[PDB]
């Protein structure tokens, strides 16, 4: 072992305290069940301040929206990962910015498609979100030349490394942006997976099988996702992460799938994916494969909690928020579109 | 007579038999209390019998104890180079093996405490698996008896 | 890891050398200039019982300070949301330097067993003091290095235990047992240096 | 010969006062200073 | 007429056969441990199934115990330095040879009880792999006792 | 009579004491004071509250100075091979004492400067804490002044 | 040790001030607390080689 | 008459031709072990026919075997210094020779199960890689009996 | 005579001769095995084609077991000191210079048949570039039989 408990806490002791208190104030079940039962959304901030979120919404505007519940969950968000970010160290403050890379890449890709569309990069910074802020000048003022674009992106931005993926800046105007964006996340995944790997012991324990989960997610809904569009089979395996489970003949086999029988036929050769896909009836009124694949994750993210000296446990917190803030904001929905029946939709954590 | 400097060797058997047991069970507990406080929070009722890997670990710094008060206890200033000898290799041995012994059961116990935590059945399991690893240290104690005695 | 590679090189290279010149030793008949009893014995036993009290007292506080940090850290990061716990987990700091306290004591009960020769020839300075000497080493070893583990093993239950308790406060009380056992280890070690020097009388 | 016993015990004590600078060198050489302040 | 330190080889076999085997089984019995847990959460019938890989480390340590406490039986005072680097030699054969087995017998027991979760037909061929690994330090024994009984 | 080289471990010890305590209250005045600049941009009311981990590591210098005087004015010409290892003791006493009590001070200290950044009621916990760790230091200087004077 | 400690201490000192200049003060203290160190030292090796 | 060091390179010699060769047969059936599990997830009905590398990894330590008891039975009292050192470079050739040997067995047979799960056309080469990873071995036993016999 | 130790030198030549040109060699093989199992998946037709690099490590390791051999065939009980060194030097040059032609070897033949998956013509390219760097371990072994027969 790489024994980390003899020096994690020198530098991410403290940050490892701070974030399992901010896990503790995740909504429970029964915080769940009391947001269920509102009736406006009034009332679900009333329900709501009595949690860990408090007076968060107290200042915005009486006339409360889904949009300003879901900005504001947002903003604590990253208003807290920033605090941890601040006062993290050069390891933790690597494991960080690769979480932000998620995010980095959907932003990234909302400038080449605002600019490709000739809208000024200026103006896209506001849909942006903030845990991937540009706040590199180089990739600003861009004048709406994607060659410039790409070169700032290649300067100034951690992004670098994931486009070379890529051959040169003409494939922004050719390649689909969902390729685009999908090709950066793979590199992404492989780099960060390669990243906890090197950290290893309790970090690499905790961690690889989240990042194994998401690149065999990935593989899947790509593959099910892609059968009645153009992408071709040669070119929707490039898009396949090789960091899951199913690297050897498990991503060939879903490179050469035409059916979503098929896949399914792949996923059961993995027990644990075996369930997801049979819990999946994808007929209406039962949980859809995407929501079983939450649920996994999820799963995946609450047990990262039961180790302690490890990086792991950020990553954890900052997924695990993110899908209480989507559950919130789907209680939201329910509550004002007056659909009670699927309020349950919501996963539960802890 | 003996020579001068005879008692080294079993002084230093007495000191690796307390240190590396000592090692051994330090690091068991410590990997054993760090798993069950993280599963605590998920089970909270487990954790008396996820105390039992720590008991195991526990264990392992008595046989260096043992061991350790017999050589402290049969080492003069004068005994033979032979018998000194002796002590030193059988220090050596219960403290290497409960070293081991106390790696193998931090190991086991705390990745049986957490899956006892996502599985109960797994808990017998996971005892077996730790006598496994237990019994290591015993082998020890064993043979560093026989060399201690003879 | 470079100065990972710097401790690995100068361990390999030291060892390549060991192993190299016993071989030189053994093979060209020079193994008489190889006398272990020479550089026991011409050694002074002051050296062999100093380095045992200075370890005795040194590597307990090395300890206790692994533990008091590994386990502060927790406590007052957990603390930042349930600030309770700064006031019940300070029983894991005080076991850790429960440690440091045996260290000292021990260090008394060797520092108490020297005394001057007059002597230099080995016959003159003799078994007794010669076994002296090595048993008070011996002994600070043992108390330095078990107080070392077991104060950091109680640290790092410590810590969980305050990560335990910022989101249950009814798991402290049930965890501190791991600390106990965790300590035992720390009397165990003073236990057997009393033993190593129960019998040691320089002079 | 090549070592006698004040050699010895001089190269003894360097050795465990190495030990020790060695240890706290790298504690401090492990300093690292934080790339960003709060807005 | 022997050297009143010749014991001392001796006892280093002794010693070593029983510490490095112990750390070989100790290193099996860890890492097969955590792959039981690791594959227990989903499958918890094959708990006691997979149990082999453990037992199998156990018998790697008692392999050296074996040698520890035949060489621990043929030590005496007079022990010639023949004799004493007789024992060396198959206390560090054992030992050694033990702790390549358990290396060999953790890292397959791990992997083959993580993979027959997925795979029961692999559970024989697991077996099988387990006992060439077996063999690794049987072999050492064979060489010890060859060594400790001239 | 005496040997020529006695005064040389003695004065070793005295460099010990001053050397290893400065480099732990240095690793201490440097981590808290990295913790104290991450602290002030927000909260820079708290620097003089702060500043209490700092102290306590300048303190700890303060030990290893003291023993280091106290070896550095009882190195006589003449001094023994008895008095010169009482002194080396209670040089590598001082100093790595104070080494490890300056990193819990810095490591804690860092870490509770922010945390009573966040939450006020930290203070005081933070001090309980630091404290403990100080005295470790100190316990060290203690064991010097009785070597050091035995 | 005492340049270690001022190295750290002054670099995050003057990159915080940046920030909030109330925080100048405070490194001083801090560097001041650092730079004794080595004026411990020096009285020690004065002690000694004055001896 | 000789040197009573004589022996000890003998019993070096037996002691490395079992450990280094036990060392390498373990790692090349520790990864050919870890290559079966994972290629048999897919493709069941290569579990026995994948287990060639493991064979292939168990005979090198027999080779060890026959060399260390091969000077196991060439160890006597009176051998002379220049007979325990060609038992010493006979037990040091096929160990190591084993060492490296079993190294590239596990290598190429972890390799060539991986992508036999993908193409069985593969299996041929693969078997032949691993005999031409596998004479190194054999290599070394000529040397080492050319050696030991002399 | 001569001393007794002459011997030495020259087993440890012949041992090196063998054990640093087969780890070499294994080097070499278990790079091309990995490199041909990854080349295998989408051109098997060039598995056999594609042997070359390991048998050009297999005669690496030919050229360590001829100088060992010769090494072990030369060497007697009266062997001179100058004798012996000549003799460990031959073995010395041999073994390092396969173990380099080894890793050149395998570097190149990985590379190579990585690389001729995707473009045919580099095949001749890299049956060149081997043989520039089989070459090297021939040189090795020609000075090792000057130095062998000197
Ligand atoms: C790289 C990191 C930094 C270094 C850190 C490690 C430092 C290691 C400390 C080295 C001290 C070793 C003790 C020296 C005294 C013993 C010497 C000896 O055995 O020979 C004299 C012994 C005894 O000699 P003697 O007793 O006949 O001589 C008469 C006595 N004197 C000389 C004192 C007057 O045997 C010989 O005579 C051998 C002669 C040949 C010399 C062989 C030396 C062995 C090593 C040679 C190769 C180097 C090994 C490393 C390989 C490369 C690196 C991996
Ligand atoms: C791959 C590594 C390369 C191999 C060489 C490694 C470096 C070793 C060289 C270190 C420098 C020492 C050179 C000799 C200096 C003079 C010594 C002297 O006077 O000798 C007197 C010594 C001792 O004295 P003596 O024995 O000659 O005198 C008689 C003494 N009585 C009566 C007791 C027997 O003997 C010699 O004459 C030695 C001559 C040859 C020494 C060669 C160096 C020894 C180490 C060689 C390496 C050992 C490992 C071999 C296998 C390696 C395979 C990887
Ligand atoms: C790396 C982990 C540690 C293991 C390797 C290193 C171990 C030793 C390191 C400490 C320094 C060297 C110690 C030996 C000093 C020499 C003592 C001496 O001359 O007396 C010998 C003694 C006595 O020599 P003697 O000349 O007095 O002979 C006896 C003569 N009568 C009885 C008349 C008095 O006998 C021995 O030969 C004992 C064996 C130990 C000496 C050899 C050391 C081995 C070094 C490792 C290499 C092993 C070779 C095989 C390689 C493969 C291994 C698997
Ligand atoms: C706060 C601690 C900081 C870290 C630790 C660093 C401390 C270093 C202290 C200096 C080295 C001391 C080594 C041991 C010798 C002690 C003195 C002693 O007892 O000797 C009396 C002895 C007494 O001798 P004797 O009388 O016992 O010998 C028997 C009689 N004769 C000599 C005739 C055979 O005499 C000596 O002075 C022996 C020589 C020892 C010299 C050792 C070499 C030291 C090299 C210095 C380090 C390298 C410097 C260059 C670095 C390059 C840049 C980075
Ligand atoms: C491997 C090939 C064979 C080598 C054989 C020769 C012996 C080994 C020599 C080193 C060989 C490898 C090269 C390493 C160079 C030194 C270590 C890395 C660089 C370095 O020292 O800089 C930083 C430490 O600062 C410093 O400069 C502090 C280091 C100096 C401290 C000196 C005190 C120790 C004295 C030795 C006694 C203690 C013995 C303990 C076992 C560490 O860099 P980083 O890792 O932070 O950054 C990552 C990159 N550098
Ligand atoms: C495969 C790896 C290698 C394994 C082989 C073992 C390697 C161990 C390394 C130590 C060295 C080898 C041991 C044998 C050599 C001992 C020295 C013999 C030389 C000699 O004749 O010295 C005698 C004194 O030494 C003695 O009698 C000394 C006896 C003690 C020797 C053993 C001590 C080694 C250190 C052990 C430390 C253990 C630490 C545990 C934490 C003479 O003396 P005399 O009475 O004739 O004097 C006459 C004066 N006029
Ligand atoms: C630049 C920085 C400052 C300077 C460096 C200071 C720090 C490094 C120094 C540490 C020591 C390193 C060297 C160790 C040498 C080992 C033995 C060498 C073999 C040898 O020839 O020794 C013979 C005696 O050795 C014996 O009697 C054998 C005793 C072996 C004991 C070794 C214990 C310490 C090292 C290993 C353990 C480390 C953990 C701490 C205990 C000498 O023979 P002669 O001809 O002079 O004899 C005269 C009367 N016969
Ligand atoms: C098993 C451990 C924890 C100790 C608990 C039981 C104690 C009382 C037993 C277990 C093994 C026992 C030792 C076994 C071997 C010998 C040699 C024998 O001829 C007489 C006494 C003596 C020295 C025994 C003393 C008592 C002993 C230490
Ligand atoms: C006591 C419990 C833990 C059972 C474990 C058995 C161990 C600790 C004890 C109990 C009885 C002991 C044996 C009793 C008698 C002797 C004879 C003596 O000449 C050598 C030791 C030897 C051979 C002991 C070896 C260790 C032993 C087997
Ligand atoms: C570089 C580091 C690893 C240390 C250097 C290796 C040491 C062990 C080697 C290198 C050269 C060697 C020296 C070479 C030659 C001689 C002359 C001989 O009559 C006595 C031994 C002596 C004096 C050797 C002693 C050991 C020695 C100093
Ligand atoms: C079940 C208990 C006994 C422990 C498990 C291991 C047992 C089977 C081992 C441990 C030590 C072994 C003994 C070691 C040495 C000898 C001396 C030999 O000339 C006859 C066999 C005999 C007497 C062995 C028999 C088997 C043995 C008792
Ligand atoms: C498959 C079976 C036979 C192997 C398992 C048991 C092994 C450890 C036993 C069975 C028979 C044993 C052999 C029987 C008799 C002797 C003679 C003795 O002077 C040296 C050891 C030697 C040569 C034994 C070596 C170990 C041995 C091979
Ligand atoms: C697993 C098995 C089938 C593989 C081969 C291993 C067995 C048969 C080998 C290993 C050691 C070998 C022995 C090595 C040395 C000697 C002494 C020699 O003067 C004659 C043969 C004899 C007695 C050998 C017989 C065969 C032997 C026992
Ligand atoms: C033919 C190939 C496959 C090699 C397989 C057999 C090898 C490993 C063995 C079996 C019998 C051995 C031979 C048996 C006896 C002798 C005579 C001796 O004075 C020198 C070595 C020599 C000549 C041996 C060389 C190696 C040898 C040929
Ligand atoms: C495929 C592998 C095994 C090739 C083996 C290498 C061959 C070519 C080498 C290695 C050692 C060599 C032998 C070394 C010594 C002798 C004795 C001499 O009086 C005549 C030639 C003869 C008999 C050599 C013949 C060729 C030889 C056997
Ligand atoms: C495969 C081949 C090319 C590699 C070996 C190269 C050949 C050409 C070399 C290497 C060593 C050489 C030998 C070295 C020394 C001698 C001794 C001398 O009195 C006659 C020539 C003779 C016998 C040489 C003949 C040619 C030789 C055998």
């Amino acid at each position: 072992s790489f024994f980390p408990e003899l020096y994690f806490n020198v530098d991410n002791g403290y940050l490892e305290g701070l974030v399992r208190g901010l896990k503790a104030g995740v909504l429970s079940q029964a915080d769940y069940l009391n947001l269920v039962q509102c009736e406006t959304l009034e009332d679900l901030k009333l329900h709501l301040q009595s949690t860990d979120y408090g007076n968060f919404l107290a200042n915005e505007a009486s006339p409360l929206t889904v949009s300003v519940i879901d900005d504001k969950l947002k903003e604590k968000m990253v208003v807290e990962f920033r605090h941890m970010r601040n006062h993290a160290y050069e390891p933790l403050a690597s494991f960080l910015d690769f979480i932000t890379y998620s995010y980095m890449i959907d932003n990234v890709i909302l400038l080449i498609t605002g600019t490709l569309h000739q809208r000024s990069i200026a103006e896209l910074v506001p849909k942006c979100h903030p845990l991937g802020s540009f706040e590199q000048m180089e990739a600003v003022n861009i004048a709406q030349t994607p060659a410039e674009l790409y070169n700032a992106i290649l300067v100034d931005t951690p992004l670098a490394a994931f486009f070379q993926d890529c051959i040169s800046e003409q494939d922004l105007d050719e390649m689909n942006i969902e390729i685009i964006r999908n090709t950066l996340y793979k590199a992404y995944l492989e780099s960060f997976y390669k990243f906890c790997t090197l950290l290893g012991g309790t970090t690499a324990d905790a961690m690889c099988p989240i990042l194994e989960f998401e690149a065999d997610r990935r593989a899947f809904i790509i593959t099910i996702n892609s059968f009645g569009t153009e992408l071709s089979k040669e070119d929707r395996a490039k898009l396949f992460p090789h960091c899951g489970r199913l690297y050897p003949e498990g991503l060939a086999q879903l490179a050469r799938a035409d059916d979503y029988e098929q896949v399914k036929n792949v996923a059961d050769y993995y027990p644990e994916y075996k369930l997801l896909f049979e819990g999946a009836g994808s007929n209406p009124g039962d949980k859809t494969l995407e929501d079983r694949f939450f649920e996994h994750e999820v799963k995946l993210n609450k047990l990262a909690f039961l180790n302690q000296f490890h990086f792991g446990v950020f990553y954890a917190f900052v997924k695990l928020k993110e899908q209480e803030c989507r559950n919130i904001v789907w209680i939201a929905e329910c509550i004002a579109q007056r659909h009670r029946a699927k309020i349950d939709n919501y996963i539960p954590i802890f | 007579n003996n020579p001068e400097y005879s008692s080294f060797f079993g002084v230093m058997g007495a000191s690796s038999a307390m240190v590396f047991s000592a090692m051994g069970a330090a690091y068991g507990t410590a990997k054993s209390g760090t798993g069950i406080a993280a599963m605590s929070v998920m089970r909270p009722e487990l954790i008396m019998k996820s105390i039992i890997p720590v008991v195991m670990a526990g264990i392992i710094a008595i046989y260096g104890l043992v061991v350790a008060v017999l050589i402290a206890n049969s080492l003069t200033d004068g005994i033979t180079l032979y018998r000194s000898f002796l002590q030193l290799g059988a220090g050596l041995s219960v403290g290497l093996s409960g070293l081991a012994a106390g790696f193998a059961i931090g190991i086991v116990g705390d990745a049986g405490v957490r899956g006892t935590a996502q599985q109960p059945r797994l808990f017998v399991g996971m005892i077996l698996i730790l006598i496994f690893a237990e019994v290591l240290g015993l082998y020890g104690l064993i043979v560093a008896l026989i060399l201690s005695t003879k | 890891t470079g100065l990972e590679l710097l401790y690995l090189g100068i361990f390999v290279a030291f060892w390549a050398c060991m192993i190299v010149v016993g071989i030189c030793y053994t093979i060209f008949d020079l193994g008489f200039r190889f006398d272990v009893a020479w550089f026991l014995t011409e050694t002074s036993p002051f050296m062999w019982s100093n380095l045992g009290i200075g370890l005795a007292i040194s590597l307990s506080v090395v300890g206790a300070a692994w533990g008091i940090y590994i386990t502060g850290s927790s406590i007052i990061g957990g603390g930042v949301k349930a600030p309770r716990i700064k006031t019940k987990n300070l029983v894991s700091i005080i076991f850790c330097e429960a440690v440091a306290i045996y260290g000292i004591i021990m260090a008394i009960v060797i520092s108490n067993m020297a005394e001057p020769f007059s002597a230099t020839d080995p016959k003159a300075i003799g078994h007794r003091n010669y076994h002296a000497g090595y048993s008070m080493f011996g002994a600070g070893l043992t108390v330095g290095l078990s107080n070392l583990f077991c104060g950091v093993c109680v640290g790092i239950v410590g810590s969980g235990a305050a990560l335990a308790d910022a989101q249950n406060p009814s798991l402290f009380v049930k965890i501190l047992i791991v600390e106990i056992f965790g300590s035992a280890i720390g009397l165990f070690g003073v236990i057997v240096a009393i033993l190593q020097t129960s019998r040691v009388k320089m002079g | 010969g090549f070592f006698s016993p004040g050699i010895w015990m001089g190269l003894l004590t360097t050795l465990f006062m190495l030990f020790i600078f060695t240890y706290g060198l790298h504690m401090i050489l492990s300093l690292k200073t934080m790339d960003r302040f709060d807005d």
